[PDB]
């Protein structure tokens, strides 16, 4: 009730799962005590995952994103999980959908549960999990739990998690009623939270090759590289159309 | 909505057996049905059918999964229509809620809004809840046979006026979430049922270049498309339903087709000589009753100078063992009585001296063509014949993709002159004439899923006469790897809109 | 029986998601195990296991049915042990209750009597309940991946000492029967599955003269069995796993069998002349890498002299299409390097005048041999090969039955002197690495049912390796109509004795 | 307040005129006794005449549809009355007017009375 809506301002429709009872499971586990820190909680801060830009260019059976449960949710835990092994999860997740009154179109989120095929979650997959559809219009942040369902005490830190799912999929895509040229692709920047019950098990040193941690580029000049295909300095960053976007050459490319 | 109910369980409890709960979870999501997705586009004349989804266990995948182990089920159904719109939209929509036994041969607007229906609309907000609460006629429906159930007839009423973007046209589209209520329970477990009509269409995870092609024996080669070539073409090997009912010549065999059984006759030699008499008959051990199969089964069927392999017990210089050409005429040139509709067919012979042939038993292999057309052949001395249907109508922004194949041929004119095209392959024929699904819609979704990679390459739209479309806008010919296997969605309804393919 | 346990359900119930109940009354039958069917024959020497039945959802039809929809499950089970023995046969056995994680190497007498077991009899009047209850390791089994879990296994200890009638030795014939307790339920409701690891197989209802044959491109004419034939042969093309995993050069395709793609090369014409050199690829576009396949893909696999036409892009004296005889040596005779394994066969041209031929990518079909003998042919210049192995160990009264087809041939001494044998053709063959079924025994049980008339023509047993047995004790050859769809019963385990043909 | 609304919601404005006692006129008067049914009631239910469609270019003179009272503005009671002669009336008419908030305009309904010259309104 902030600003002048005609936009759904509340969504809350008690999303049908049982609340699991974590890090009172896996602290006879650990051999250790270790809280968080109590400021880490009460402050929903971006994930470094997950920005969706919703289009009108985009079919109703498309996935937004797949977020899987992790410290890999937040700048603050994503950067404690260097150090420790393992976890014990709950999140609170806020998206955050943007666009006018003009716009149009639903998103369900989805609770998939760890044990499910990475294959195709469909359109017609949103009555069998614990699912929340959203409005693109609304004005509230829609938060939503992120609870993990898992058979282990705790998931360690490293490729080893396997736990549940939040998929997004565009349900109804994104029709404007604006009469105009106007680009009305809603990007969303969704933002999550440990509850009160997320921990860290056991505490190892921090060795920086982590999986998750935060990538980064190195801050030269782009003028101040080595062009990795002549031996030059390089004079002049640019884009064009007109030359073959689909290149074949061999140097200078490696992935990430 | 005025209906009153008092009991659709406690009725059917008496003389049940064991009525059976499902869980208190089952209860509590909305799960989509499988084809009550629809879009109002302002482009759309009122008074047209958004959906006709009746009641029973085919509304939510836990039911239909967990009605194959029921003989029956009762209860109450609900509904959640979802739409999304938001403000600056208007136009009404109802959701009539049609009793079992009523009629589907017309609907028009002052139809709708006279039965108990709810009369919702685009710009509304929050979901709108509704009951299918089951007027039976008996005490419990069963399970295994589709019955006259409540229908949930929508159709839209005061239509979309609203304002439009370019080259985007705003379509309000709206979705059906179904849920049981608590009267909903199932009736006497029988545990055994593999096939069940609430089964889905799954289209096995053969590769497309594994598969054997269903109008040529050779390996698929190409899967491409042509809006160039005529996109309403008359096959009659190839065809198929989702039913599993054949259409045409088309056998359950990757070997019976192109090809036939008969009983030869040898006779004529005379300065000119070189002819032999096929009488079908079919190509394991039947007979030939020219019904509607236009042929024996496994003919082939296009127009060309086909040459032929056989088996000849041939009394001197040799043993019963030699080959030989037998040209015969498919084409549309009748010079001798081409007639496979009677099952009598005509080949010349062999380039040859005079004559040594006895006559018995052959199958007919094909080795050669002498110029490929895709025309159908002369079943009948050139007059009219039951054939197979040409295939249906398409979506105006939609062309049937193929799967190309290359005979071998004589041309000395140029090379690789010709390919053959199908759709739905010898492994998809003998896939759904075995399973032998039921169908809800007439289209399916597909979505073509390379191995590897994951790339989704392109979607498609699966006919239930049994041809794959593709919404190719374009005039030039289009490939695609053959790597990737076929994945079902959900059974889509006719008019439906896949994306594009670039 | 000491175990005492006190909680199975509430200790995952937290970190669960949501546990579900399944009704009260699946929890009231006892409907019985797939695989746990034996029968204690008086010659059976003690030690040997009756049945090793895990714990798990795939014990009930009803379980196995409604875990495809969740996550996982929690809970006990419950055993009924049934016995067909009045009094005058005594004789012990026990039912020990081995956990998870117990290696199966070996498990002899004084081994059984040692976990929480409990020590039945033969005699025994009322039927035997038993907990089957899990030792977790984790909170909740997940239902798509095989677990360790609690295994019985039962194993008959002081023998069975009874007296015998005439011709028939009397079998104590004893049932599993498991049911879930109050403990079991299951957890988290995830809808979409559609392979699941606890499917039953299901041979379609294609007719076996209806599908191609596996091993050479013709529909399949008789269905038969021989005691004078070898049993067991090494075949290569048609052979199979259940699971899905091809063995040796079986395509999943009916048109790439006793056929080979390659690059050409027509090099030699000197007086004698006559020879081309194909180097093998494969034959939907791929190249070729020495392996386990012992040949490229549907490579033909028997010894004759195979005649192969072929697609030539002649430069002079006609267009490019222009096929021919190419006499192959498949055949133990080496005169020229016949080299699949290398990909290397050579090929006699024409009995022609000099040559005009041209070099390039093609597919070879087969039309006709010279002398059939069922031997491999030479892969690799008479040394030794890769091979899939030959068909395994048969109960001693049984035999495997086979799918005739019918070359056409050269002989000029008898007609009709071969017939090509197969076991699981074509249409299953690409049945079976399709689905890709989970198997739970080595055996599985078919009834062979033709459909006009529903008469059980003949059980018989379809072994993991790929191959149907049939006891038939004799030695002269019988056919069977081949009409009969063929369905399945249940996993049957390795030393399993149908009843006989007569 | 079902849907988001930059539009009037709601009109009760008073119709003046007094409720006539129909029905219990004409039972003395047949000899029969008719009920029609309680579930023909509480169902609304659209004529077969009167969809009207206002655009731009119409003159605020002018008229929309002309409703005279009667069983033909239900499919069902234009289907019993082929049965029966005569009738006593009243009715509940709902208007549903649709456009969007970027609209405008007002229309006016009139019960205009049974003895009045059917020329211009």
């Amino acid at each position: 009730a902030s600003g002048q809506d005609l936009v759904p301002t509340a969504v809350e429709q008690a999303v049908p799962i049982q609340p699991v009872a974590g890090a009172a499971l896996a602290a006879p586990a650990a051999g250790q005590i270790n809280q968080i820190d109590p400021w880490i909680f009460q402050n929903f801060v971006q994930c470094p995952l997950g920005e969706f830009s919703i289009s009108p260019r985009n079919t109703p059976g498309e996935i937004l994103f797949d977020l899987a449960l992790g410290p890999g949710l937040n700048p603050y835990l994503a950067h404690l999980s260097a150090m420790y092994t393992g976890w014990v999860g709950n999140m609170e997740v806020q998206l955050v959908l943007a666009g006018n009154a003009f716009t149009a179109g639903k998103v369900v989120v989805a609770l998939v549960p760890p044990y499910f095929p990475k294959g195709s979650l469909t359109t017609a997959q949103i009555t069998c999990f614990p699912h929340v559809m959203c409005d693109v219009r609304t004005l509230e942040p829609i938060q939503l739990p992120l609870l993990d369902v898992r058979r282990v005490l705790w998931h360690a830190t490293q490729d080893q998690e396997e736990s549940m799912r939040l998929v997004c999929m565009l349900y109804t895509p994104l029709r404007t009623n604006s009469p105009g040229d106007e680009s009305f692709v809603v990007s969303g920047r969704l933002l999550s939270k440990p509850a009160a019950d997320f921990n860290f098990v056991y505490l190892t040193p921090p060795i920086e090759r982590t999986i998750y941690r935060m990538v980064d580029l190195p801050v030269l000049q782009p003028r101040l590289c080595t062009h990795a295909r002549w031996p030059a300095p390089i004079y002049g960053l640019l884009v064009d159309p007109s030359l073959p976007s689909n290149p074949q050459w061999q140097n200078g490319r490696v992935h990430v | 909505v005025p209906i009153q109910p008092v009991a659709g369980a406690a009725l059917a409890a008496p003389a049940a057996g064991q009525i059976n709960q499902i869980d208190p979870w089952i209860f509590q999501n909305f799960v989509q049905c499988p084809l009550g997705e629809f879009s109002i586009s302002p482009r759309n004349t009122p008074g047209e059918i958004l959906f006709d989804l009746a009641l029973g266990p085919g509304l939510n995948p836990y039911l239909a999964h967990l009605s194959a182990m029921y003989t029956g089920w009762v209860g109450n159904m609900e509904v959640q229509l979802v739409l999304a719109g938001n403000a600056f939209t208007a136009g009404k929509v109802v959701v009539a809620l049609v009793p079992p036994y009523f009629p589907k041969g017309s609907l028009t607007t002052a139809q709708i809004t006279c039965f108990p229906h709810v009369m919702c609309d685009v710009r509304t907000l929050e979901p709108i809840q509704l009951p299918l609460l089951d007027v039976r006629r008996v005490l419990w429906h069963a399970t295994q046979d589709q019955e006259e159930s409540m229908r949930l007839v929508c159709m839209l009423y005061t239509p979309l006026r609203t304002n439009s973007p370019g080259d985007e046209s705003f379509v309000v589209s709206g979705r059906l979430l179904s849920k049981p209520a608590a009267d909903f329970n199932f009736v006497y477990l029988t545990p055994p049922i593999e096939r069940t009509i609430y089964r889905m269409v799954d289209l096995p995870v053969l590769q497309p270049r594994l598969c054997t092609h269903a109008r040529w024996p050779a390996p698929i080669y190409g899967l491409l498309v042509d809006p160039s070539l005529p996109s309403n073409p008359q096959w009659q090997n190839g065809r198929v339903h989702v039913d599993g009912t054949l259409l045409g010549t088309t056998p359950v065999s990757g070997s019976w087709v192109s090809c036939f059984a008969a009983e030869a006759a040898y006779e004529f030699q005379s300065g000119i000589g070189e002819v032999a008499t096929f009488t079908l008959i079919e190509q394991d051990g039947s007979a030939y009753v020219p019904g509607d199969r236009a042929a024996p089964l496994g003919y082939p069927d296009f127009s060309g100078q086909l040459e032929i392999e056989v088996q000849t017990e041939t009394t001197k210089k040799g043993e019963k063992l030699k080959v030989t050409t037998f040209e015969m005429i498919l084409g549309p040139t009748t010079n001798v009585d081409q007639v496979p509709y009677q099952g009598r067919v005509y080949a010349s012979l062999t380039a040859a001296a005079s004559l040594d042939l006895v006559d018995g038993r052959v199958r007919a292999v094909p080795r050669s063509v002498y110029g490929f057309q895709d025309v159908v052949p002369e079943y009948n001395d050139g007059l009219l014949v039951p054939l197979a249907p040409p295939i249906g109508p398409f979506l105006p922004g939609e062309v049937l993709l193929r799967f190309r194949t290359y005979m071998r041929q004589i041309d000395s004119t140029d090379a690789a002159a010709e390919a053959i095209d199908c759709a739905l392959p010898q492994e998809f024929v003998s896939w759904f004439a075995s399973n032998a699904f039921t169908v809800q819609s007439e289209a399916l979704l597909l979505r073509y899923r390379n191995t590897l990679t994951g790339q989704l390459l392109f979607e498609c739209k699966l006919y239930s006469e049994g041809y794959i479309a593709l919404s190719y806008s374009g005039s030039g010919p289009l490939t695609f790897p053959t790597d990737g296997f076929f994945e079902v969605v959900s059974w889509v309804p006719r008019l439906y809109q896949l994306a594009s393919v670039g």
